[PDB]
Formats: C-alpha cells, sequence, structure tokens
C-alpha cells in the first residue's frame, strides 16, 4: 500500500540516516498523489488518514533537533489539512497538543497578533473544555498583566508534552523582561532580595546581568541612578510644531478651498 | 421611508451613575451606626 | 464609425480642462 | 461603480466568521473604497471592516470605523444588527477605558 | 499552504509547487499576494527549467495589486506559457496593460526613436500585430483602420490598402475621417506623403485628394510631375480638377512656384 | 458571539484598578492593595 515508513517512525533515531529517506519517501508521495485536499473519493483515506500521520509526525521530531524555519513549514500544512469539511478523524491523541503547540511557540515568536486569531477554530474549547489548550492560553494571559510567579507555577505545571524548548524561550524573553524592569525606581536592595526574584541562588550569572546593565556591584547594593531629569522644559518642539499647526489653521479660514 | 435592508436579524441618566456608585455597597445603610457607635 | 468614438471624446477634455481653470482664476479676480 | 462596494461585504460576511486569511487581504486589497455605496451599504462596510482591527487588536483604529459606521444608518426600528454594533462599539472602549 | 515548500532546492518540488498555482488562484490568492515574492530569485538563479510559469502567477497577483508594469514586465519575460491561453476574461486585463503601454511607448518614439531607444522585447512587438492580425481576419475594418492608426507606424498603415477588404472608398473617407482629427503637422506630413504616391499607383488615380493633400503637403514640383503625366495622358477633362481645386486651394506663393515647374 | 473578546478584560480592569488606587491612596503598603483587588499574594502585588 506504498508505506516504506512503518518500521523506525516511533523509536527515537535523532538526526539520523532516515530523515533525507524520509523525505525521499514524502517526495514519493507526490509523485502518486497531490497533497491537494482531495475534494472527491471520500471513501479512500490511505491518502488522507495515513499520508497526514507522517506529516504531523514529521512536524513532531522538527523541534527535537531545534529546526524553527522547516518547523512552521509542516505546522502550516497541518493547518491547511483540518480546514477541510470533509469529514476525518475530529482529532487524535494529537490534534489539541499540536494545534495548542503551535498557539505555544507562536507565543515565543513575540507575534500577538497571529496568537488571538486561532481563537476562530475553537470556540468552547479554551475555557469550558479542553484543559490542556486552557494552559497555553491562561499561560499568555498571566504575561498580559504583571503576574510572573503565577507563570512559574504554571511552569511547575506542563501536563501535556514536555514543552522544554517553548519554556525556554519563554525563561529567556522573561530573563531580559526583569532585567529590563530592574530598572524601575528602586532602593538599595542586597545580594539576596532581587538575586532570588528569577530563581537562581548565588552564581556569577547575576554579574552578567549587573554588568549587563546598571545597579552597579557594590557592598551588598544595588546602586540607583533614577534621574529622569534630562528632557523637559522644551518651548522649541512646541514652537517648531505649532507654528506649522497655525498656519493650517489659517489655510483652512480664509482661502478658498 | 425607514427601510435598512436587515443582513442579520432626563429622568434616567443621573441616578444610572449613582447606580453605578452604591451598586452593592451600604443600600440601607441606617443602622449600622448604631452598631459602629459601640464598635468604634 | 467607431475610431472617432474615442478621438473626439479626448478631444474635448483637452477642451474641458480650461474651463475649470478659468472660473478658479475668477473666483480671486473679481473679488479684487 | 456599485460593483466595488457590495461584492466585498458579500465576500467578508464568513471569511469573517472563519478564520481563512482575509484580513491581511483586505488591507492591500485596493477596493476597500469604492467611494460612493448608497449610504446604506457604505454604512456597514464600515463596521464589517470594523470588527476585523477589532478581532486582530487593532484598539484605537477601529473605534473611529464603528463609530462612523453607527451614524451613518437610517430611520428603522427593527435593527438588530443596530443592536450587534451597539453592543460591539463599546466593547473596544472597554479595551480603551 | 504550498508557500512553505519554496526553499527545497531540488526543482522537481516547483513544478510540483506551480501545478497548484494555476486552477486554486483565487483563495490562497490572498495568502501569496504580498508577503511572499520570490519568483524572481528562481527566475535569476541558472537552473533554469522553469522561471517559466513562476512569471504568469505573477503577472497575476500583481495585476490586481495595481503594480500593472510588475505584472507587465513579468508578463514579458514569462514567455509563451503566458500567452499560450486565451480563452478567459484574463486575455482582455493584459492587453489593455502591453498595447496602451506600447502605444504610449511609441508616442515617446514618435519623437525621438534614435538614440537612448527603449529596449523593445520581440514579445513586446510581437503580439501588437499579432493581435492586428486578429483584426485583419476577423472581418472588421473600422477598427483595423484605427489600431493602424495607433500605432503610429507608416508602412503597416499602407500594407493594409491590400487586404480582405476591398478599395471602393476605404482608405479614401478614412483621410476624411483623419483629417480632422488630424493632431499635429508632424504625424500628418509623414503619413500623407506616402498615401499619395500610391493613388497614382492605384488602378484609377483619384485625382481630386491627390491635389488636396500636395497642398497640405506642400510639394511644388509632385503635382507638375502628375500633370506631366497628364499631359503625357493627353487629356484636359481629367487634367481639370487636378488644377482648379489647385488654384481654389492652395496659397498665392504656392502657386508663384509651381509654375517654374509647369513651364519646365 | 463575541467570548474571545471579553477574556481578556482582566488586564483591563486591573489597569483600571490601579490607576483608581493610584489616585486615591499617596502612601500604601504593597501588602494591602492585594487584600483589597483580592490577588490572594503580595509578591505578584509588586509585579503588577
Amino acid at each position: 500500500m506504498y508505506e516504506q515508513l512503518k518500521g523506525e517512525w516511533n523509536r527515537k533515531s535523532p538526526n539520523l540516516s532516515k530523515c533525507g529517506e524520509e523525505l525521499g519517501r514524502l517526495k514519493l508521495v507526490l509523485l502518486e498523489l497531490n497533497f491537494l485536499p482531495t475534494t472527491g473519493t471520500k471513501l479512500t483515506k490511505q491518502q488522507l488518514i495515513l499520508a497526514r500521520d507522517i506529516l504531523e509526525i514529521g512536524a513532531q521530531w522538527s523541534i527535537l533537533r531545534k529546526d524553527i524555519p522547516s518547523f512552521e513549514r509542516y505546522m502550516a500544512q497541518l493547518k491547511c489539512y483540518y480546514f477541510d469539511y470533509k469529514e476525518q478523524l475530529p482529532e487524535s491523541a494529537y490534534m489539541h497538543q499540536l494545534l495548542g503547540l503551535n498557539l505555544l511557540f507562536l507565543l515565543s515568536q513575540n507575534r500577538v497578533a497571529e496568537f488571538h486569531t486561532e481563537l476562530e477554530r475553537l470556540p468552547a474549547k479554551d475555557i469550558q473544555t479542553n484543559v490542556y489548550i486552557k494552559h497555553p492560553v491562561s499561560l499568555e494571559q498571566y504575561l498580559m498583566e504583571g503576574s510572573y510567579n503565577k507563570v512559574f507555577l504554571a511552569k511547575g505545571n506542563i501536563p501535556a508534552e514536555s514543552y522544554t524548548f517553548f519554556i525556554d524561550i519563554l525563561l529567556d524573553t522573561i530573563r531580559d523582561e526583569i532585567a529590563g524592569c530592574i530598572e524601575k525606581a528602586y532602593e538599595k536592595i542586597l545580594f539576596t532580595e532581587a538575586t532570588r526574584i528569577l530563581f537562581f541562588n548565588t552564581p556569577k550569572k547575576m554579574t552578567d546581568y549587573a554588568k549587563k546593565r546598571g545597579w552597579v556591584l557594590g557592598p551588598n547594593n544595588y546602586y540607583s541612578f533614577a534621574s529622569q531629569q534630562q528632557k523637559p522644559e522644551d518651548t522649541t518642539i512646541p514652537s517648531t510644531e505649532l507654528a506649522k499647526q497655525v498656519i493650517e489653521y489659517a489655510r483652512q479660514l480664509e482661502m478658498i478651498v | 421611508m425607514s427601510e435598512k435592508k436587515q443582513p442579520v436579524d432626563e429622568d434616567n441618566w443621573d441616578d444610572d451613575n449613582v447606580e453605578d456608585d452604591f451598586s452593592n455597597q451600604l443600600r440601607a445603610e441606617l443602622e449600622k451606626h448604631g452598631y459602629k457607635m459601640e464598635t468604634s | 464609425d467607431l475610431y472617432s468614438r474615442y478621438k473626439k471624446l479626448q478631444q474635448e477634455l483637452e477642451f474641458l480642462e480650461v474651463q475649470e481653470e478659468y472660473i478658479k482664476d475668477e473666483q480671486k479676480n473679481l473679488k479684487k | 461603480a456599485d460593483g466595488q462596494a457590495t461584492l466585498l461585504n458579500l465576500l467578508l460576511r464568513n471569511y469573517l466568521h472563519y478564520s481563512l486569511y482575509d484580513q491581511a487581504e483586505k488591507l492591500v486589497s485596493k477596493s476597500v473604497f469604492p467611494e460612493q455605496a448608497n449610504n446604506n451599504e457604505w454604512a456597514r462596510y464600515l463596521y464589517y471592516t470594523g470588527r476585523i482591527k477589532a478581532i486582530q487588536l487593532e484598539y484605537s483604529e477601529a473605534r473611529r470605523t464603528m463609530t462612523n459606521a453607527l451614524r451613518k444608518a437610517p430611520q428603522h426600528t427593527a435593527v438588530g444588527f443596530k443592536q450587534t454594533v451597539h453592543k460591539l462599539l463599546i466593547v473596544v472602549e472597554l479595551l480603551l477605558g | 499552504g504550498i508557500i512553505s515548500l519554496l526553499d527545497e532546492d531540488e526543482p522537481q518540488l516547483k513544478e510540483f509547487a506551480l501545478h497548484k498555482l494555476n486552477a486554486v488562484v483565487n483563495d490562497f490568492w490572498a495568502e501569496i499576494s504580498e508577503s511572499v515574492d520570490k519568483i524572481e530569485v528562481l527566475y535569476e538563479d541558472e537552473g533554469f527549467r522553469s522561471r517559466q510559469f513562476a512569471a504568469l502567477v505573477a503577472s497575476k497577483v500583481f495585476y490586481h495589486l495595481g503594480a500593472f508594469e510588475e505584472s507587465l514586465n513579468y508578463a514579458l519575460g514569462a514567455g509563451d506559457l503566458f500567452n499560450v491561453n486565451d480563452n478567459s476574461e484574463y486575455v482582455e486585463t493584459i492587453i489593455a496593460k502591453c498595447i496602451d503601454h506600447y502605444t504610449k511607448q511609441c508616442v515617446e518614439n514618435a519623437d525621438l526613436p534614435e538614440g537612448e531607444k527603449k529596449p523593445i522585447d520581440q514579445r513586446l512587438e510581437g503580439i501588437v500585430n499579432k493581435m492586428f492580425q486578429r483584426c485583419l481576419d476577423d472581418h472588421k475594418y473600422k477598427q483595423a483602420i484605427g489600431i493602424a492608426l495607433e500605432t503610429r507606424r507608416l508602412d503597416v498603415f499602407e500594407k493594409t490598402i491590400l487586404e480582405s477588404n476591398d478599395v471602393p472608398g476605404m482608405l479614401a473617407y478614412s483621410l476624411k475621417l483623419c483629417m480632422s482629427l488630424m493632431q499635429n503637422k508632424q504625424f500628418r506630413n509623414k503619413v500623407l506623403r506616402v498615401l499619395v504616391k500610391i493613388y497614382m499607383n492605384l488602378e484609377k488615380p483619384d485625382f481630386i485628394n491627390v491635389c488636396q493633400c500636395l497642398i497640405f503637403l506642400d510639394d511644388p514640383q509632385a503635382v507638375s510631375d502628375i500633370l506631366e503625366k497628364l499631359v503625357k495622358e493627353d487629356n484636359l477633362l481629367m487634367a481639370y480638377q487636378i488644377c482648379f481645386d489647385l488654384y481654389e486651394s492652395a496659397s498665392q506663393q504656392f502657386l508663384s512656384s509651381v509654375i517654374q515647374n509647369l513651364r519646365t | 458571539g463575541t467570548y474571545t473578546l471579553i477574556i481578556r478584560l482582566r488586564h483591563n480592569v486591573i489597569k483600571t484598578g490601579v490607576r483608581m488606587i493610584s489616585l486615591s491612596y499617596s502612601r500604601i503598603s504593597l501588602a494591602d492593595i492585594a487584600q483589597k483587588l483580592q490577588l490572594d499574594s503580595p509578591e505578584d502585588a509588586e509585579f503588577i
């Protein structure tokens, strides 16, 4: 039934000499039939239910090898497969953990506009059911407000699969965020309080942050250069801009338009 | 007149702002003052 | 004929363009 | 005239109600302006694209084309779409304050 | 969703990708419209075996987005596969670009075609007369007279005097309609000087038009040449309306200049 | 059909609240605002 694949797909073959044959196996799919959604012949599903199971697992090992551009390649093709109104499996043991997995990595892509346009495809599966997708939408919601601890209580609660490469980018985009938000109007902080606001006990990682930005390494002190003094007393910036605007008042006042 | 091609389907304002304030806060605030004198 | 249907019709856009520019002169010239 | 207008509201009517691309397309659609659409198909035209900027997080730009979609409307009473825009117009203003 | 597989570097996926870029060219037309335009990269990468159909779908997608010349330069460089299909509502979209761009190019080339001339593609000039051959053979000569002026070319207008439409008075009442809408003296005299050396080369040489044109053209020796033929023919009856229309219309200085060529 | 818009108002309630509290009270403990906003935690009361 033209498979050539059912021996080494479930067991870990990490970046071995299968993926070149595997893509060449997927090349031989294209000579038989297109990956056009096959509007006719609904009974023949071996091009649809047996061929998409290759394409969803082909997205799965893309993230273990840290392959970011080819990761969204397979995931966009899966999105074009559940667009089909032809009756398929409604889901499997993977569809939540792949569609909401795209929700979790596009979170890390720092593009919030595409984060909320997925929400058309599942209205009820966010709060009242489908708890494994309730967890990513509640996560970025907690990243929206100031809440940081309850974010990492969700980093104590990863129920579905590993999610390892995603929360580590979510580590990294919080690390510069607190190293950003250490720069507020704070007083002297000793080398324990803001030393433990991220996670760390006392490595030299604090010297990486304390020499990246200010809050100078001293006798158990974070020095505050809370100046915010240089910018005011600007008459000229109105005096250039308003002199433009007052002439614009006289344009639509006297001369016929 | 009055068509709207359908594709799909004072006396009131000041108290509404006053309904906003004491919506769920001390409606009949009448007797707690009798009970706050011996406490406070 | 059909060839005259466009050549004579572009001929008056030539002729129309002056007139709106012309009264544009007289909105201010009569005021002075 | 009036072919640029009605063929785009009737293009949107389930493209909003689907997740198909259709929203950055209507950004790069040149047919945003038919420039005159008989005061009733024009009035809800700013509404159907008014929800588009709302649903993809464009807040402050949306509330002015929600308001313009409300005040170009006729004098009827059984108005259940006006029942919808009067709901939606100040959803996005709760998002702003 | 086929836009993601445009970096394979095995070329056979690209011909499998362009197999879907024609029949469903209206729904994910939304998608690959402005975000991805990587046609021109493989168009320039020396494979080739493709870049033919690749310029079609960009001639499709930049057309509706107002980038007509971006479609048109791809419509030029696409070759045969762009022009193999003309049974649609799309052939009206492309000849209203190209021939309109052609005639607004040739007006500039009516001024100065010599020196810094434009790179006239052979497809840019070869579908002009081909569609004009579609006009010569589809029985319409109220428009075969039309584009033959609109090409702003002398000899193809001279070519169509012998066509599948006979000459009782067609190409003779054309100049009656051409003199009225006659734009300048620059395009006028060049066309008018070749039409009347073939009127003498016609079967029955018409005499009032060859005089009316010549005073518009100011050849004070050429009417004396065809007067010499009428002296050679020796009948003053047909040597009459060539002469009193010459006296009635022409200038005094023209009649005082042509008289040297009559007495010699 | 508006629920996905309604669910994100919790960010706007708390920014309305923190403007209301900072305009009302001048010198307020951060271990008092959380009990008034029923946040159940002062350790993120610094964080909002």
